[PDB]
């Protein structure tokens, strides 16, 4: 069952709208989903206020497909700790898509704001463009993140991706600013293309691999050798790959980075 | 930039993809085309200058998107697609019998056929053991004994041997507060106990791994890493048999297939001895892949390439055993 | 197509690029070891009014040995339409 | 020339911030720019020569001064101000601040004079509100 959402235009102020998820609309008519409240600034308003609404309703979320049928630059939170149903955004998103969702699907056909799946714990989240900082991260102060699920761009990224990592997958398909997977636990992080520095930084166990090229790398860790035709967590990677253990900067840290032998040779000791 | 593609959407999707960093000019996929939708540039002019264009050219009103100019490529520069799948994986293509390996359990990683490599293909790696492991013996030094000369400090041809030197203070009336030797840098030559001149010092007196990779998509087939191993580890199989027959009055030593040359099979062999006369231009048969880049590239026409046999199972598609028999002469 | 052109106001008609042609050097064994043609002979190109003069492109193989030897790029391959 | 920008304090600029920013001593302890004497030499300018300093963010004019604190070969000093902040990074990288320190810039003499402060804030166009 298809519910669409086409945006009216998006205010300056931002919108905050956790409430648009398969969760909230299942069991809800067409014009109960109007009244969902969402934040502007420091308003309560309608979400009617700000979309047109139309389609089918159904009882449970697991039958629910949101479509949002135009750009939402400007609202955040959108599919928050969602458990089941779809979301499919046909334009950008601002920050916290899909934070702390348990199941279910997202698809981003533009680009995402920071905090793209921050505390993700299951489902999937695809962004078809670029994502800011900390894609799969944790919250402030907390040493316990991100623990399931996956995260695919397309496009680029910038900061600490996956920072304080505890399990899951994330694939960036372009490139990484500085400190993918920092302070990183469990988990495996696959960056297609290139980073600036600072992979691993600070990380306890996990693994991140690069098929591009580390502008810089970290003094801390310890050089293994070559591995070849690698299989991690069941992703298959043709090729040679530099091996690395750290960050020994930590204690008792069994963290490896895989960085690809055509592109890394100034990496390797 | 310098990357074509050709593509068709549709029912069936196909898509044809050039690389122009794998491209030696060879000319072989202009050859083959059975529609003449490939412009390929001069060999020469492509690899000796510096050039905006693509070293080939593919007309998108020519090109039926048949695969052929990709199946007889030897280096891997041209891939067609065909619903996502390349037609390497299709037994319903012909596909060239060619192979390059390393037997791990043989290799003793020795890095001879990474150097030989001309196309850079190859990875060899080497853990060697730890200097300690190579050596045995105890040493140990007595402090009370020990006056800081500094003569084993300075002796020592690893620098085991750390004294903390200080200026003295009258707090501190002494040179030195300390001596130590790092047991895991000491090669026990015995040369600290024979200086030593109070005699304070007592001296007395694992294998190679590694990884052996060979990259699929810059591997030439070229047979040097076979040729270049001391203990026969490597094996390759060449896509072509052939000859190549140069003449050495024609040729003027412009050195361009001599460049040109992938495999590096041709060469001008310096004379040993003032007055030596050496062959003017030097082929080894036994790196040559029959690619035909060096008759291609030669002004002159000094250098001529037999091509013999592809090495195929027997090809089914009569368009397809056509094209491939106009490439033997 | 590539082909070769000349810039003869970059020239210094020094010969670099008729002596190492390698088709001028087989058709003329006065060029083959340094000196300009004083026998009647048909080459690509000729030092003449003291700049470089393309007599027979169509003999070039588009080597770019000529290339190499010019300092000043006075002699080039590039496209010629 | 392609020079790497690096800002903070001066104790000049100190007593300037606390004497007055509508003051002419502000504008000089604060539209400068401090330079080793041997990258005054490459760029052919002398202590008290304009430079027009670009960045991918901004532009700026502000004065030469030779560095009485070293600076390592390639790097430059403007102190912290409205000047300085024309052409720093303002990406914050998703923590509030922003990159006031070890930016690309390009820097070239010009004869263009330094503005001063309120002609310096006339760039971003206020618009009254009330
Ligand atoms: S067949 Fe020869 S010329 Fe054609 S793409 Fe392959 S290497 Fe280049
Ligand atoms: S795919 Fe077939 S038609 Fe197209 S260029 Fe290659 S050989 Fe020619
Ligand atoms: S040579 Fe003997 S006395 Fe001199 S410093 Fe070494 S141990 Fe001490
Ligand atoms: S034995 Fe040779 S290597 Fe070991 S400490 Fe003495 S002098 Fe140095
Ligand atoms: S066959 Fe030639 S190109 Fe291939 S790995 Fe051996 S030496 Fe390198
Ligand atoms: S030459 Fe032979 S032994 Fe030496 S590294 Fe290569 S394959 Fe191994
Ligand atoms: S064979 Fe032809 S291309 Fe090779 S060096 Fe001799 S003249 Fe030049
Ligand atoms: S010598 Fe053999 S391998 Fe080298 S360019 Fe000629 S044909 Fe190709
Ligand atoms: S084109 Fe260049 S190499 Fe040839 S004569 Fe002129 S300056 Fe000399
Ligand atoms: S490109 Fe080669 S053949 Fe043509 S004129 Fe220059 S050297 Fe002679
Ligand atoms: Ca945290
Ligand atoms: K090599
Ligand atoms: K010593
Ligand atoms: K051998
Ligand atoms: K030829
Ligand atoms: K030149």
């Amino acid at each position: 069952s298809e519910i669409i959402l086409t945006p009216k235009e998006q205010p300056e102020v931002p919108l905050e709208a956790p409430n648009i998820k398969p969760d909230v609309f299942a069991g809800k008519s067409i014009e109960e989903i109007k009244n969902i409240q969402i934040m502007h600034g420091n308003e309560v308003v309608k979400l009617g206020d700000f979309f047109e609404v139309s389609g089918e309703p159904a009882d449970a979320p697991e039958d629910i497909k949101i479509i949002i049928d135009g750009d939402v630059y400007n609202t955040k939170r959108i599919g928050q700790e969602m458990t089941a149903g779809e979301i499919i955004v046909r334009g950008n998103v601002n920050m916290y898509v899909g934070a702390g969702m348990k199941g279910g699907k997202i698809t981003v056909e533009g680009n995402a704001g920071s905090w793209a799946g921050q505390d993700m714990r299951g489902g999937e989240i695809e962004i078809l463009g670029d994502a800011g900082d900390y894609v799969g991260s944790s919250y402030r102060g907390d040493w316990r993140g991100m623990s399931g699920g996956t995260i695919t761009v397309h496009g680029n990224a910038d900061n600490e991706i996956g920072e304080y990592m505890n399990g899951g997958k994330i694939i960036i398909k372009g490139d990484v600013n500085i400190m993918p997977g920092i302070h990183m636990n469990n988990g495996l992080i696959i960056i297609e293309g290139n980073v600036v520095a600072r992979a691993g930084g600070e990380m306890a166990g996990g693994t991140i691999v690069v098929k591009g090229m580390m502008q810089e790398f970290l003094a801390g860790f310890k050089y293994l050798g070559v591995e070849k035709d690698i299989e991690v967590d069941g992703e298959e990677l043709p090729g040679a790959f530099y091996k690395f253990e750290g960050d020994h900067a930590i204690k008792g840290a069994k963290g490896i980075v895989y960085a690809a032998v055509g592109c890394n040779g100034h990496i390797a000791p | 930039g310098k990357n074509i593609t050709v593509e068709r959407t549709g029912e069936e999707n196909r898509r044809l993809i050039f690389q122009d960093c794998l491209c030696a000019v060879c000319g072989l996929c202009g050859e083959i085309c059975p529609v003449s939708a490939i412009e390929v540039n001069p060999t020469g002019a492509m690899v000796r200058t510096e050039q905006e264009k693509s070293k080939i050219a593919i007309d998108e009103n020519k090109c039926v998107l048949c695969g052929m100019c990709s199946s007889i490529c030897p280096f891997q520069a041209l891939d067609l697609q065909i619903d996502g799948t390349s037609i390497k994986e299709l037994a319903e293509y012909p596909k060239i019998i060619k192979s390059a390996e390393i037997d791990d359990e043989t290799c003793i990683q020795c890095k001879a056929c990474e150097t030989a490599c001309p196309q850079d293909a190859i990875t060899i790696t080497r853990e060697l053991p730890e200097r300690k492991d190579l050596v045995t013996g105890e040493i140990e030094i007595d402090k009370d004994t020990c006056i800081y000369c500094g003569m084993c400090e300075e002796m020592c041809p690893v620098d085991a041997i750390e004294i903390d030197h200080q200026t003295p203070s009258s707090a501190s009336p002494v040179v030195a507060t300390d001596i130590r030797v790092d047991e895991d840098k000491c090669v026990h030559c015995g040369i600290c106990k024979r200086i030593c001149p109070v005699d304070a010092i007592m001296q007395v007196c694992p294998e190679v791994t590694g990884t052996s990779y060979i990259d699929p998509e810059l591997c030439v087939n070229c047979g040097w890493c076979q040729e270049i191993c001391p203990v026969d580890a490597a094996t390759v199989t060449k896509p072509f048999e052939g000859e190549l027959i140069i003449d050495q009055d024609t040729c003027q030593a412009c050195e361009t297939c001599v460049m040109v040359c992938p495999c590096n099979v041709l060469s001008f062999p310096k004379p040993e001895k003032p007055g030596e006369k050496t062959t003017k231009l030097h082929k080894d048969e036994r790196f040559c892949i029959y690619c035909g880049a060096c008759e291609r590239s030669c002004p002159v026409t000094a250098i001529t390439v037999k091509r013999n046999r592809i090495n195929t199972t027997p090809i089914r598609s009569k368009a397809w055993k056509n094209a491939f028999d106009s490439l033997l002469k | 197509a590539i082909g070769l052109k000349a810039y003869p106001e970059l020239c210094h008609g020094c010969g670099n690029c008729v002596i190492a042609c390698p088709v001028n050097a087989l058709r003329s064994p006065e060029v083959a070891g340094g000196k300009g043609p004083t026998d009647d002979v048909e080459i690509i190109m000729i030092v003449e009014d003291g700049v470089v003069n393309i007599k027979n492109p169509d003999l070039c193989g588009k080597c770019g040995t000529c290339v190499e030897s010019c300092p000043v790029d006075a002699i080039r391959l590039e496209e010629l339409e | 020339m392609r020079v790497i920008l690096n800002t903070g304090r001066t104790i000049w600029q100190g007593q300037a911030i606390e004497s007055g920013k509508d003051l002419k001593m502000y504008v000089d302890a604060a539209a400068i720019i401090q330079m080793n004497p041997e990258m005054m030499k490459q760029l052919g300018i002398a202590e008290g020569d304009n430079v027009k300093v670009i960045s991918e963010y901004g532009d700026v004019v502000v004065k030469a001064v030779e560095a009485k604190e070293p600076l390592p070969e390639g790097m430059v000093y403007i102190p912290m101000g409205p000047w300085a902040n024309r052409v720093i990074r303002p990406y914050t990288d998703s923590t509030a601040t922003p990159s006031f320190k070890n930016i690309p810039v390009e820097i070239i003499p010009t004869d263009e004079e330094v503005l001063d402060m309120p002609t310096l804030m006339k760039v971003y166009g206020k618009v009254g509100q009330i």
